[PDB]
RNA sequence: UAAUAGAAUAAGAUAUAAAA
RNA sequence: UUUUUUUAAAUAAUUU
């Protein structure tokens, strides 16, 4: 209800008769998403005249981040909105703080362009000395951000900060590290360098800079590896408490750096399956896989942590399902509840699934005993077979080796997987084999197909071993090739590795001897 | 569809994409694709380059124009971000940018030429056919990224990475762009040979279109690819076998021993033969030369029940073939002008003077198709030859048509090309001809240029 | 014939080719027997009938699809990047190039998609049907209407039947819907009460457009068509300005007197009107009745691709 | 009598005539100081009357051409001259973007009405094509109506010899500062009309020969039509001055037509030149790998490979004993010429090596010193293993500069 | 007053033209 | 059966 002096001011805005600066629809826009009291949001009438209010204003006055949260504000009622971009400086306007803001503005309102970043680092060169040392660190996290490719221009604000190592703290040490971790063209003598100033003033870093500093050694590499050395020495003192993050970021550079002396490797570990109930999904996710490749999860840690994930099995990300169930592999450990949370969770997100999930999902329970008692396997030939446009070599070959572990048998998917591999050819023997094991569940196939399965398979005899040579010759023959230079090829093999026929000889391969 | 983020929707649209150009063209599936594409935005979002450049694909390809906002909001990103575009993500850009013709397509199309130009040799087997076919749907004249990608080609198939469809691909993607050269083609040809039994008819016959389509002059490989199709003839499907009638008449070449069995297996078929099929294997004979009743009087028959079938191409190949040959059919040719006449506005610059040609070359007038075309003429005087031009005159003049807003445009552009007019010896009769009927009164000027 | 495997799922190069409606606003038409939904009261009916003019109750588009709409009326006058199917349009104020304070368009439902589509949209087609006596209604033609800011001019009076004199019978409506706010300082529509019945069913002589001059002369010009008779019921009926929401829709008679205001507020102001007619129409003269269209002859039912038949009593 | 409207592109005068005549005597005359030159304030002062005059009769045109219908009386050559002058004096700087573009858009709607009516000959086509897209005024209808009309290869046939050189000319002349967009329909221009030249070829004179074969290989076209104008050429060296002969070759490496004779040649009159510069030294170098490079040893005259390697050594070092007298702009000059020489193993006086690593000396230290101004890591390794492989007695400054700076890192990575 | 990131994947006819 | 390349190149002419 809007009494007459709020009507009249309602419709005074509706007609785009008052003339608003970008301070006043700010003002506005923030007393709307505070208080709902007048339903400023509920009416389309008035936020759609104050968006061609702000359309039309000179959004330079306020800071980036109030352009976004117009442009926010605006998107979450309906309205598409995006703010203005800003211009270069031209001719006086130049100073190292409106070269700052025309990246940050690029920053935050998601706007990015590559010839305005060239075109502003080629005016930031000259007064580079101009610039204050939280300027430098500033530029440097602006152009870490966007991914700019210009290694030269970060090497040089690097230098420039480096040059100044006592002004900067711990927590600009930090910052500057990783952004200069994250450049990928960055020289390795600047990185050698930098992390030397961050192998000194260890003991001052806060959880902040731990985070950053194991964020940069784990974006390095193993190159790297003694810095992380004083690190690990460094928290051996406060690992009884420390935050869970912390803990999960130091299991991944475990992961990473293939470290090998095991003691801190097992005290971490067991520091953290602690505090592990309060990792979120993706950290969770994250220190089970890197406890999983470096060999150490024994009963009790896999049970800690799959009743710790089973909490977030309800609502799975598409993303998570396959590493974990990965992991319920290879493992000799009981995790029936935890695989049937997760096949149902992959049963309720079959239609949007991209091409390699759901191939990485087939494969993975592809050898599954209670996998093939279920509608998942139904399910997913269905969108296996709508799907083959989308799927490549290493997508079509997990899918259809899959499926046919499974049991599934329709004849129609297998015929349209052969012909999606013939399009384009079979690089190796494994991408291969795949189709020959569809192929065989029914046992027939049209003479064409088999001429070119055949044509295929006869250059890859020179290579596989034998026990390659018995399932290939078990699949041609259920196929029923009659093709010769195959099973010549196929015969020559044999006989190199085992010289001539013997009565001891298995038939079959002697058959394969007669070159039927 | 609401709980879906953009990057679902550009994987959606790509399937939705490539369920309807592959298998059937369901209106549902092409209507559905519309609506959900007419209200989606890329605004406010990081989006990966691959994402978008799906969905301006999947947005042009449904019709969706260059005014539409989608298509602006993913050319401005394509514009901004240009070293995010890799080289697997370059020929999704060229091919949507194919079609539309603006200012921003133009520009993104030449940054791409030149950034494929520059990269043609670290590209391997998908991406070299990939970007050629690409840059075969556009117009481009790019010589030199043309070489350099068709060096690159050869080095690949000398060592044999290359399969029967990527050699489809490449062959057809090279002859549509023109560019001929013969040793890329002479290697395409010599892969296919060392793929032997891995090609079947359906990636033969395409081959051999694209292999006569470019015109290389080389009878060393004609009767190869012959000898090669003769033993496949008894699997050929109807479109099939029109598709060899048409590139064996593009070769020239004589082939006895395969016309005829190409004959007997089309009257076997002719009961599958659309409008489309006839068309093309009556030109064919036409180009060709040869004159076989036996086969044109079974065509004309399968031709009569199919009238509501053709287009304005079908019906101005079928009756300018039947013309040449000196085949009568009044039924047939009465109900080819009819049909003509409900469809006029159809005909393309060419086809029309084509059409009204061969209807005034035999002696049949029809005044329901002789208005329709007269009138129709207007809107495609504009894009004639001086040649064309004198064939349309004549024809018009043959069906006494005398209305001066039909004949003001034709006369302009024959005095806009009169060297050319009058410089054909093959056109002269006609000349004299047509100025026998309007008579020096109509457009003195050319008149004037006539006694010189 | 044979389309390429790249262009298979395009578009004809014009709209009017395509039979029926894409689903773009609002997804596919209703069934046959889905079509009683959308009937308007008798009571506007009668409202029409005597004043010549009525407000339909109900916004007949959603926010969003206002939105779509005025994104496709700003893209249909870029006048830096010109609209694709510009030459579908039966004419334009950019065919000079160079545009102005006032952009008006006609035909456009033959060059963008949403347009096209309005003209099908049930809830508008029904009402003009019923106006219409419950006849099969086809689309005459549109006409967008777009107003720049603070210099917006003003169109005087006129009767739209003036402009059809090539069409015989008097048998049409007009349906005018906003695409933005207005209100009487910024393009309102005032009309007069009681116009449709003032010379017997004829028409008014034209008005004297004089422009580069102000508002208030424009819209006075009035005093200057009619007679004393006319005078006096407009003194007891002065002319009557009407607010619109952003999606309102009116209903017109063709034979009322019609007006629009000026622009004076900060944006550009959009609207668009859509005429539709009777089945038995009939033409005077002989060939086309809009510029390169199906030409006709004598007195001949006006149908063909250009005026499609929208809706269907049957 | 039909009421054409068929006028000559190149009767029916208007005042359209009379004002192109007065902005070309103004053109003239302001041309013609600017020749006397060769008092800049007076000069000024005059140009400045001159565009003053210009200015207010343009200004009297376009008025008169906005309010009165003079577009549709007037005939077609009228148009074209028109255009030209409204296209030309804007990149003289004597008009304004309003009046300029106010002028232009009329044009263009005139341009197209005569379009749609037909009357666009085959040499109005190719004129409005060329004087349009080298001023990047954009107008979608008649872009496309344009490239489109410029597939109809069949009219293009007759085209006079002054048309063409014009159009190629202009074409040339303004390729650096276009823009991509302009780029394609460019070419369709060339490819017009690219029968007509190759038809042409015996007529050209030896001059022009190269400026048709410079303005066909900068748009990147080698089309076949036009291969007999390159061979004559390659028989009609000799005629050329020393430094067309380096473009010369570069042109006829890039036309699939070098060989060794033709090569032989090119050298022998590169080395007839008073005093050698950098390009011609380049070309020669580039002529002489490429030329090498073709020889099997495997052929049909796999016996004869031999001796024919040695003359082309041997023609390596009469141009390498002169190689001091060049004056080096860029390293990567200097890079390949010494790539050339040491690949094929020619042998170079120990003068000319000081002379060009004293030189790039220089080079290198203001890299190294000024940091303000891009010497890659690559190019500098290459260099000092170049310099150690001839000795590093021949330049101990660059050497111990050059270890400098891989040391401190000024020179950046070929990545970024 | 306001800043956190994951995926690597291929469809295919526009009515032309002289020499190991 | 096999035959292909790696410059910053700038000198045409006109009243269009």
């Amino acid at each position: 209800a809007r009494p007459s002096a709020l009507h009249l001011i309602f419709e005074r805005c509706k007609l785009n008769l008052v003339e608003f600066t970008a301070q006043d629809v700010y003002q506005i826009c923030t007393t709307a998403y505070n208080m709902d009291t007048l339903g400023m949001l509920q009416d389309p009438d008035f936020m759609r005249g104050l968006h061609d209010a702000f359309r039309r204003s000179d959004q330079t006055v306020i800071s980036p981040f109030q352009a976004n949260l117009i442009a926010d504000t605006f998107r979450k009622v309906g309205i598409n909105s995006m703010p203005k971009e800003v211009s270069v400086p031209e001719e006086d306007a130049i100073s190292p703080e409106s070269l700052i803001l025309v990246l940050r503005n690029m920053n935050i309102t998601k706007q990015r362009d590559e010839r305005k970043i060239n075109e502003v680092l080629k005016l930031m060169f000259p007064i580079l000395d101009e610039f204050s040392p939280t300027q430098l660190s500033l530029t440097v996290t602006e152009l870490a951000r966007l991914k700019s490719t210009n290694a030269d221009f970060v090497g040089k604000l690097a230098k420039r900060i480096m040059e100044y190592n006592d002004d900067l703290s711990a927590l600009d040490i930090s910052s500057a590290a990783v952004s200069l971790a994250y450049c990928p063209g960055i020289s390795h003598n600047i990185l050698y360098r930098m992390m030397q100033i961050v192998e000194e003033r260890m003991g001052e870093f806060q959880p902040e800079d731990y985070i950053n500093v194991l964020h940069a050694l784990n974006t390095l590499g193993p190159k790297f590896v003694n810095t992380f050395r004083k690190i690990v020495e460094c928290g051996l003192q406060h690992v009884e408490n420390m935050d869970a993050v912390t803990l999960t970021n130091y299991m991944v550079c475990f992961s990473t750096m293939d470290y090998k002396q095991r003691e801190h490797i097992d005290i971490y570990a067991d520091a953290l399956v602690e505090v592990a109930t309060d990792l979120s999904e993706k950290d969770l996710v994250m220190a089970f896989i890197a406890l999983q490749r470096l060999r150490l999860l024994s009963d009790t840690m896999f049970g800690t942590m799959a009743s710790c994930v089973i909490r977030y099995a309800a609502k799975m990300d598409p993303r998570n399902i396959a590493p974990i169930m990965d992991i319920c592999s290879t493992v000799p450990h009981a995790s029936d509840h935890l695989m049937k949370v997760l096949m149902d969770r992959a049963v309720e997100c079959t239609r949007i699934l991209t091409a390699n999930q759901l191939g990485d999902i087939l494969d993975i329970l592809g050898l599954y005993p209670p996998a093939r008692e279920h509608p998942l396997v139904q399910l997913f030939g269905k969108q296996a077979r709508l799907r083959l446009d989308l799927m490549g070599p290493d997508a079509l070959a997990n899918a259809t080796r899959g499926l046919a572990n499974l049991g599934y048998a329709d004849p129609e998917y297998y015929a349209q997987a052969a012909e999606t591999g013939f399009r384009y050819g079979f690089k190796d023997w494994t991408l291969l084999e795949p189709m020959l094991m569809g192929l065989s569940i029914t046992g027939q196939c049209p003479p064409t197909m088999v001429r070119v399965l055949g044509s295929h398979i006869a250059p890859m005899a020179r290579s596989m071993s034998l026990m390659e040579i018995e399932r290939a010759n078990r699949y041609l023959r259920r196929l029923g090739c009659e093709d010769d230079f195959v099973y010549k090829a196929m015969a020559s093999r044999v006989l190199q590795f085992v010289k001539e026929v013997t009565p001891e000889m298995p038939e079959d391969l002697q058959v394969l001897l007669q070159r039927g | 569809v609401s709980h879906l983020s953009a990057r679902n929707i550009a994987t959606e649209a790509l399937q939705m994409k490539k369920l309807h150009q592959e298998r059937g063209g369901n209106p549902m599936l092409a209507q559905q694709a519309r609506r959900v594409l007419f209200a989606t935005s890329i605004a406010g979002q990081n989006l990966d380059a691959r994402s978008v450049a799906l969905l301006l694909n999947t947005a042009v390809y449904f019709g969706m124009e260059s005014d539409a906002k989608l298509v602006r909001e993913c050319i401005d990103y394509c514009l901004k971000n240009d070293k995010l575009i890799t080289v697997d993500v370059l020929p999704i850009v060229v091919t949507a940018c194919a079609t539309l013709k603006s200012r921003d397509a133009r520009e993104v199309i030449e940054m791409q030429a030149q950034k494929a130009a520059r990269n043609a040799k670290f590209l391997d087997a998908k991406d070299v056919t990939n970007i050629i076919s690409a840059f075969s749907k556009t117009g481009i004249n790019h010589e030199k990224l043309f070489a350099f990608l068709s060096r690159r080609v050869q080095t690949l198939a000398r060592v044999g990475e290359f399969e029967a469809a990527h050699l489809v691909i490449l062959a057809n993607a090279f002859s549509r762009l023109r560019y001929r050269d013969k040793f890329l083609f002479g290697a395409i040809a010599r892969r296919a040979m060392s793929l032997r039994e891995r090609v079947t008819v359906n990636e033969l016959v395409p081959l051999i279109v694209a292999f006569s389509k470019i015109g290389l002059k080389d009878p060393k490989l004609s009767k190869r690819f012959a000898t090669k199709a003769m033993e496949y003839v008894d699997q050929m499907n109807a479109e099939q076998v029109a598709s060899m009638f048409m590139a064996f008449a593009y070769f020239g070449i004589r082939y006895d021993q395969l016309f005829g069995v190409l004959t007997n297996r089309a009257v076997e078929l002719i009961d599958e033969f659309n409008a489309q099929y006839i068309s093309t294997t009556l030109n064919a004979f036409q180009r060709i030369g040869i004159n076989n009743p036996e086969l044109f009087d079974n065509l004309a028959e399968r031709a009569l029940a199919v009238v509501q079938d053709h287009d304005a191409r079908d019906i101005s190949k079928t009756v300018t073939a039947l013309a040449h040959f000196g085949l009568k059919d009044e039924e047939l040719f009465k109900r080819l002008a009819s049909h003509a006449a409900s469809i006029a506005d159809q005909f393309d610059a060419m086809g029309l003077v084509n059409t009204a040609h061969a209807f005034a070359r035999t002696n049949f007038l029809q005044q329901d198709m002789a208005v329709a075309l007269s009138e129709r003429s207007v809107y495609v005087c504009r894009l004639l030859d001086a040649g064309e031009t004198r064939r349309l005159l004549w024809a018009l003049a043959k069906f006494q048509v005398r209305d001066p807003k039909i004949l003001t445009p034709v006369f302009n552009r024959c005095l806009a090309l009169h060297y050319d007019f009058f410089a054909d010896p093959t056109g002269s009769e006609e000349i004299e001809e047509i100025f026998d009927f309007y008579g020096p009164n109509f457009c003195p000027p050319l008149y004037q240029l006539y006694i010189s | 014939s044979y389309v390429l495997k790249f262009l298979r799922g395009q578009l004809p190069e014009d709209l009017k080719d395509v039979n029926g409606a894409l689903g773009c606003l609002y997804g596919t038409l209703p069934d046959v027997d889905e079509f009683g939904q959308f009937v308007i009261s008798p009571d506007v009916v009668n409202s029409f009938h005597q004043f010549g003019y009525v407000k339909m109750p109900i916004p007949v588009l959603d926010h969003q699809q206002i939105d779509k709409l005025a994104d496709e009326v700003n893209e249909l006058a870029n006048n830096v990047e010109h609209h694709p199917k510009t030459e579908r349009l039966y004419a334009t104020s950019l065919a000079d190039l160079t545009g102005g304070p006032l952009f008006f368009c006609q035909g456009q439902w033959r060059a963008a998609w949403g347009m096209h589509d309005l003209i099908y949209l049930p809830t508008i087609t029904v009402a003009a049907s019923q106006i219409l006596n419950n006849s099969l209604v086809r689309l005459w033609y549109d006409e967008v209407f777009m107003k720049a800011a603070r210099t917006g001019p003003c169109v005087p009076w006129q009767q739209n039947y003036a402009r059809w004199q090539h069409t015989k019978p008097v048998n049409h409506v007009t349906v005018m819907i906003a695409l933005d706010t207005m209100n009487k300082d910024r393009g309102a529509p005032c009309l007069v009460p009681g116009s449709h019945r003032w010379r017997e069913g004829g028409l008014l002589p034209p008005v004297s457009y004089d422009p580069t001059k102000d508002e208030a002369h424009q819209l006075n010009t009035i005093w200057e068509i009619i007679n004393e008779e006319e005078g006096e019921m407009l003194m007891d009926t002065p002319p009557v300005t009407v607010d619109l929401r952003r999606g309102e829709a009116l209903l017109i008679h063709p034979l009322t007197l019609f007006a629009t205001h000026g622009n004076r507020s900060l944006d550009a102001v959009r609207c668009c009107f859509i005429h539709y007619m009777g089945e038995k129409t009939y033409a005077v003269q002989n060939g086309p009745l809009l510029p390169h269209t199906t030409k006709f002859q004598a007195d001949a039912m006006i149908q063909g691709p250009f005026y499609p038949v929208v809706f269907d009593p049957a | 009598p039909l009421p054409v409207s068929y006028s000559p592109g190149s009767v029916t005068s208007t005042a359209i005539t009379a004002h192109c005549d007065v902005l070309s005597e103004c053109v003239a005359k302001a041309d013609e100081l600017a020749v006397q030159l060769k008092t800049q304030e007076g000069m000024e002062e005059f140009v400045e009357e001159l565009k003053t005059s210009a200015t207010n009769e343009m200004t009297a045109l376009v008025k008169q051409m906005q309010t009165t219908p003079l577009l549709q009386r007037a005939g077609m050559h009228e148009l074209r001259r028109t255009l030209y002058y409204t296209t030309s004096l804007k990149e003289r700087d004597w008009l304004e973007e309003k009046q300029y573009t106010a002028a232009m858009r009329m044009l263009t709607v005139e341009v197209l009405r005569r379009d749609g009516d037909g009357v666009l000959s085959a040499d109005d086509v190719l004129y409005v094509t060329t004087h349009v897209v080298t001023a990047n005024f954009y107008n979608r209808h008649l872009w496309n109506r344009m490239e489109k009309s410029l597939l109809k290869f069949s009219n293009y046939e007759n085209i006079d010899m002054s048309s063409v050189k014009a159009f190629s000319t202009r074409l040339f002349k303004t390729r650096r500062g276009c823009a991509k967009e302009t780029l394609d329909i460019r070419r369709k221009v060339l490819l017009a009309m690219s029968r007509r030249v190759g038809v042409l070829a015996n007529d050209f004179d030896l001059p022009s020969l190269l400026g048709v074969l410079q303005c066909y290989t900068v748009h990147d076209l080698t089309p076949f039509h036009l291969e007999p104008l390159a061979i004559r050429a390659t028989n009609h060296v000799g005629d050329f001055t020393p430094h067309e002969c380096a473009t010369l070759a570069h042109v006829l490496r890039k036309w699939r037509t070098m060989r060794l004779e033709v090569c032989e040649r090119l050298v022998e009159r590169i080395c007839t030149s008073d005093q050698l510069t950098h390009h011609m030294a380049n070309a020669a170098m580039i002529a002489i790998r490429t030329c090498f490079n073709q020889v099997s040893d495997g052929g049909r005259n796999a016996m004869n490979a031999e001796p024919t390697r040695q003359k082309l050594r041997a023609m390596g070092e009469q141009i390498g004993c002169r190689l001091d007298e060049v004056e080096y702009p860029a390293l990567p000059v200097i890079l390949s010429i010494l790539d050339v020489v040491v690949t094929l193993k020619i042998y170079v006086p120990k003068k000319c090596l000081q002379v060009i690593f004293s030189q790039a000396n220089d080079m290198v230290a203001i890299v190294m010193e000024q940091k303000d101004d891009p010497i890659t890591a690559e190019e500098g390794r290459q260099l000092q293993a170049l310099l150690s492989h001839y000795g590093n007695d021949l330049a101990p400054e660059l050497s111990q500069r050059m270890k400098e700076a891989f040391r401190e890192g000024v020179l950046p990575d070929e990545a970024s």
